[PDB]
């Protein structure tokens, strides 16, 4: 014996359904959280706490209706060892696939989607991230290569991860190739920054799309087919060990914890994943920069100052930043100061796309409805990332 | 039957609008100013959980002499594709054009152009400006 | 790794409901005085399907009791045995006891030995004085 | 060709749980929304809207989830031709068995035990109901019987009926064991309502049940696991005719729909299915009664008025009808006023069991909580009948 | 009577979905330079299901191109055939073939002829080295 | 071993109860009357989403001096099946008795039965009754 239990036939069909009712129950249900602030918590202090009751029960049911059509990550480990058994024997290589972390979960609309990203991983770490029989023994490595692929939970996303034995992914290949697109780069990159420079558009581990790496796949087509699911992608490559190419895809993609600011009757919202800490600005630390623009003394950094009035022109608001606040912002490595007029707190509503009613411009991410009944607008993090360096 | 539409006031001119896509009539809210947008849009406002942009027709055709007053009304729309209001002055009166009523755009200049403009309704000695909301507010510049 | 031992027992307890639901119904539309050539075929494939797995996880309960049907089946598609409304009765009181007995291993306890002894006779014997 | 579909395994418990998510949601906003009616519509401008949208797609969610889980029907009448082609040919008989509804489902916990219960009729149908071909052409009906198992939904509710043409159920044997186990009978009752008392301890359609049928369940233990789960049960038979069994299940038990009435600062509630009419009787129809209390006359018919106030004990209550208001109710077929002070309007509580912290008293069924905080009191409508019979 | 026969045929689709996975986990895990007798059982169970499950339904194509295979993997785990990294390949490259022809009849449509002519005379000529 | 108990006062005298089978105090209101329930039971007070029965305990004990003074008090208690309330005139103190200072109690209670005292406080002059609530609230009563 092991485990007994029960199961049923459930029609996929019905399990849209399910996603489409949930999914417009939050948001109707959202809307209940906003109006209920306006009450004081000392006299309408057990509708308030019974409020949230209904919210965390309505995002826990959503996570659970996702569950119903996960599916286990075994069947899709079925796909590349076959693979790398089928092609490992026309490369004329001698390769192991193993794997880690079965009971691991995905949906079964990213189950359709995540093949073709991830086979493309696999054929890349057998056409050169693993050298052939004679090249391991010379470097004390086993005839046999190996390779893993891990997948494992890691709190409200699936990681998953593609790590080899051989020495990985060509070092001056990459350097070379990328400095004739005209990529800022140099030899001076380690390995994990110079793993960064493949996501660009139209560039692969090779000079060219070869065959062995699937026919018109690459790099920057699996970049782009995993923003479209709300994922994210990483590599943690290393000369001489190996390359591992880490996937993220978040379970749910409707709320979103964001910092709620103000800038002269203009209430917007700053995602949480990018903001850091807060400061009142001083006089010694601002000082000119080109554009119009500032910067702000933190720690042995000036960090550039992007003036929120001044890109969105905005009237009646606090031009000096004496008077303001600054909101530190990071992403991509970098920092980047964020100048505002006030602050409130930490906000969890729903996004919306602006899009169903008129469009999206790059200052802009996803809108959403304030407890005031005001609408509210979502500054995009990787706009402000760029936007100082235009100006 | 003939064709239904809606008609309104905007200061000195009259136009109007088909019937069948427009929603409901409610007087002037509160909106919010989007970042970097035309001057002819005032905002969004909140309507039943709804993101419903506010368009300011009068400002659209680019007027010389504009006016303010606390009687605006805000016609609401419900169009095949979004749901954007539209700012008026004053509600007209519905008619019901007949094709010998619906004739063709005038050959000068005008505020907007032929696409945008479905006809010209005739009414006694009332001129109407047959406005095609429709593809006016999903046309490129709004998109 | 690989999938534990209690899913590809589960599924089986899950599909091999299912066809004996759908097997079930073949006897249904299959009238006892017009026995069709190809719905014979579809009862014979169903329980052969049943038999093929309760060998291999030592379901010697519903393996057994799964062959011997198999076998009658055999000889009254390619001309051995005849059918009448007695021997159709057979099938639908064994098809029923085979649930039971499948419930059984669902929560992990032994069929009743009872209603085995009695039905494996039931239909050996037929396989014998039908001829 | 219409269209395809497909389907995934998923375990029967995960299933389950998303009842227990949805039940607390449905009940959560249940409660929320009537603090929302009783407070102010300033501040619940936008809330009480948005509820009717989440009102309804809370329940949307919720039959979907069920829909989900339940089974066609045609899956528990597949069952039966085992027992009517199989014992038919045994006891030498001529039976065909026909399915009426089929596309009707039901819950998967309810097919676990409504099989057996029905599987019970069925075989007293094959052996003391339809006789055997030859008695049947002697009374000039057909050789060949007829049962048919019908089914179909019912809004929130599933109805499933047994209907027979055999020899039917008798009728002065049923008045004979009735009575002799001290139950109430009399010759007014028709066919049809003499067919409900074949529900006493040990006995069904016969009166040999322990030895003719061989599992220990009748009548009796049918309607017992009803109660559990939270049906119904009707028999409409007469000899010479037939023989008919309804059977009812419900889908939710989670909401009763019930008017609440004030009775001097103290409030209960009232069920909504007992009540019949309201209205404020005058000198022109009320009459006195045995033992000092009275009676209204609705339409001729003289029903017994009882006062609410006496039950519980209620001071300063409306002890004159002119001044209050009388309600017509209704429990097992007689109808019954009663007598109150003001009334409220109808609103769907959450039942709430008084049993979790003491146990049931005498006039009271269940409990809840309105929009302010204060419990408000379910009156049982089946003890109320049982007053007016004594006095 | 009986409810659509066509809900069946959706039906089999899921399970030969997971019985086909299935199947070719064992077949990966299953080394070719040290086979396991305990594993060849599962990939019978797995290649039987679908053989007598398929012409259950009528499907003929599929019921043939399972047939070819499940005589291989009888005559394997009961050590009567020999296997090594080349036969592993042919039964992972036939899991493939299966698909496809699976695929067909959840589109209501016949498998390809040309695909059907060359995963015959692959198995068939495997038997003819073993044996 | 030792073992903590919650002082109260009901009248001329102070009882005492275990303090694990407490919740927590709050404030003493108005309740919802029941009836056809026992006198020393005063109402139900809702708390999360829960009935919780409120006793008054200075009615019983066979007791006729009762007030309702602004220190009386509410303690919630939790004997895992049952969490019913209970009305004091005021929290006095809490200590930390002994097993030299939990002395056995008499056989014949002051105002309770045979079985529902578990043993008594010593503090220099204010001698505490240690009642056994956990039986209290199960006798014939409440049930």
């Amino acid at each position: 014996r092991s485990n007994e239990s029960t199961s049923i036939r459930v029609a996929v069909e019905k399990v849209d359904q399910l996603i489409n009712l949930v999914g417009e129950l939050v948001i109707t249900q959202s809307m209940l959280a906003q109006r209920s602030s306006e009450l004081d918590p000392v006299n309408h202090g057990d509708l308030i706490t019974s409020m949230g009751q209904l919210q965390r029960n309505a995002r826990d049911l959503q996570e659970s209706v996702m569950s119903i059509r996960m599916m286990p990550m075994e069947y899709v480990f079925s796909r590349y060892p076959r693979l790398v058994r089928d092609l490992a024997g026309k490369l004329g290589k001698q390769v192991e696939l193993t794997l880690v972390g079965s009971s691991t979960e995905l949906d079964k609309s990213l189950i359709e989607r995540i093949i073709d990203p991830l086979t493309h991983l696999v054929r890349n770490s057998l056409d050169h991230g693993i050298e052939l029989p004679e090249k391991r023994l010379a470097a004390g490595k086993n005839s046999v290569g190996n390779l893993i692929l891990s997948a494992e939970h890691q709190g409200g996303n699936i990681c998953i991860e593609v790590t080899d034995d051989g020495a990985g992914l060509n070092r001056e290949r990459i350097l070379a190739k990328a400095a004739s697109q005209g990529l800022t780069v140099s030899e001076n990159m380690s390995d994990d920054e110079v793993a960064m420079l493949i996501f660009a558009p139209g560039f692969s581990t090779a000079e060219q799309v070869t065959d062995v790496s699937g026919r018109g796949v690459g790099m920057d087509v699996v970049k782009r087919n995993i923003q479209k699911m709300g994922g994210h992608v990483e590599i943690q490559s290393k000369q001489g060990t190996g390359t591992t190419i880490r996937i993220l895809l978040p379970l749910t993609l409707a709320i979103l914890d964001g910092m709620s600011v103000r800038v002269a009757d203009e209430v917007f919202i700053l995602p949480l994943n990018a903001v850091m800490e807060s400061l009142q600005p001083r006089e010694a630390d601002l000082h000119p920069l080109a554009g119009g623009e500032r910067v702000l003394e933190v720690r042995g950094e000036y960090l550039p100052i992007v003036e929120l009035w001044k890109v969105f022109n905005v009237a009646g608001a606090k031009t000096e930043a004496t008077q303001g606040i600054v909101v530190i912002l990071q992403s991509g490595g970098r920092r980047y100061a964020l100048l505002v007029d006030q602050l409130i707190g930490q906000h969890q509503v729903v996004v919306k796309n602006l899009e169903s009613n008129y469009r999206k411009v790059p200052g802009i991410s996803a809108a959403t409805i304030l407890g005031d009944g005001s609408v509210a607008l979502i500054v995009d993090v990787s706009a402000l990332q760029a936007i100082n360096r235009e100006q | 039957s003939g064709q239904e539409f809606l008609v309104f006031t905007l200061g000195d001119e009259e136009y109007g609008i088909d019937i069948l896509k427009v929603q409901e009539i409610r007087g002037y809210d509160q909106v919010t100013r989007i970042a970097n947008t035309p001057a002819f849009i005032k905002g969004v406002t909140n309507l039943r959980g709804v993101i419903v942009p506010i368009v300011d027709l009068r400002i659209k055709f680019s007027q010389v002499d504009v006016d303010y007053n606390d009687n605006t009304v805000v016609i609401v729309l419900n169009l095949g594709q979004r749901v954007v209001g539209i700012v008026v002055d004053g509600v007209s009166d519905v008619l019901s054009l007949t094709a010998e009523q619906i004739r063709p755009a005038p050959e000068f200049a005008v505020t907007l152009s032929t696409e945008y403009l479905t006809g010209l309704g005739a009414l006694g000695d009332r001129m109407l400006i047959l406005v095609n909301i429709e593809k006016l507010l999903n046309s490129e510049e709004m998109a | 790794m690989s999938m534990d031992i209690s899913d590809f027992y589960q599924t089986f307890f899950d599909e091999a409901d299912e066809l004996l639901a759908d097997m079930e119904q073949h006897l249904l539309v299959l009238q006892p005085e017009a026995p069709d050539a190809e719905q014979l075929n579809a009862i014979f494939r169903a329980a052969h399907s049943i038999k093929g797995g309760a060998g291999t996880f030592g379901f010697s309960v519903l393996q057994e009791t799964t062959h011997l049907m198999e076998n009658l089946l055999d000889e009254a598609r390619r001309g051995e045995m005849q059918l009448n409304t007695d021997i159709i009765n057979l099938f639908l009181e064994t098809k029923d006891i085979m649930q039971e007995q499948l419930d059984a291993y669902k929560q992990s306890q032994e069929p009743d030995a009872a209603s085995f002894d009695y039905i494996c006779q039931a239909l050996r014997q037929l396989a014998l004085e039908a001829k």
